């Protein structure tokens, strides 16, 4: 009822998380950016990382990797690195044409996806559920909003509740 | 980094010592 506004997103990706019945590893918001073309002069919307939220629950080589990026990531910015911390972290830097990819073909179009199973998600033809998949998700969900996209992922089942799209719907702004 | 980016991952880092 109160459109929201960037100084309480964390609080309502936490707040969504953590009062979720079901067990859903993260939350991840997408915000809306601007690209404008030079060449054909188009303004595209782009779906950049907005914030997320982490709740969660590979060979050496891999590891080592991962807690060198951690390391320097915390260099920067001031044991075991999981597939879905690893999923998490990597999700940053991605960006999605409107239209294009799982957030983009959710926001172009208004849609909630909801793809639950593996066998969803690998047969979605889409890359980011594909990803998702192979770093040990089994359910994947994009609902559009007025300012973006809402992700969802868990490396559970899980069925579509009104539970879920009820506090979804309290927690981001709809036209 | 882009700030939206650095203050997620200062929270992600922050948690990760718990």
């Amino acid at each position: 009822q109160p459109q929201f506004n960037e100084d309480t997103l964390q609080q309502r990706l936490q707040a969504l998380i953590e009062s979720a019945g079901e067990n859903w590893t993260y939350a991840i918001f997408w915000q809306i950016s601007h690209d404008f073309d030079s060449s054909t002069g188009d303004n595209t919307v782009i779906l950049g990382w907005g914030d997320g939220y982490y709740k969660g629950e590979t060979n050496t080589a891999e590891q080592e990797h991962r807690k060198r990026v951690i390391r320097e990531l915390n260099s920067l910015i001031s044991e075991e690195v999981t597939d879905t911390e690893w999923f998490f972290l990597v999700s940053m830097t991605q960006s999605f044409v409107n239209g294009v990819g799982l957030p983009g073909e959710s926001f172009l179009n208004s849609r909630v996806i909801w793809l639950s199973g593996s066998g969803a998600l690998t047969g979605s033809g889409c890359e980011r559920a594909g990803q998702g998949q192979i770093y040990g998700l089994k359910t994947m969900v994009c609902i559009a909003t007025q300012n973006g996209v809402v992700e969802l992922g868990s490396s559970e089942v899980i069925s579509q509740s009104s539970d879920l799209m009820h506090k979804v719907n309290n927690l981001f702004n709809f036209n | 980094l882009p700030i939206a980016r650095r203050a997620s991952l200062h929270r992600f880092l922050e948690k990760r010592k718990d």
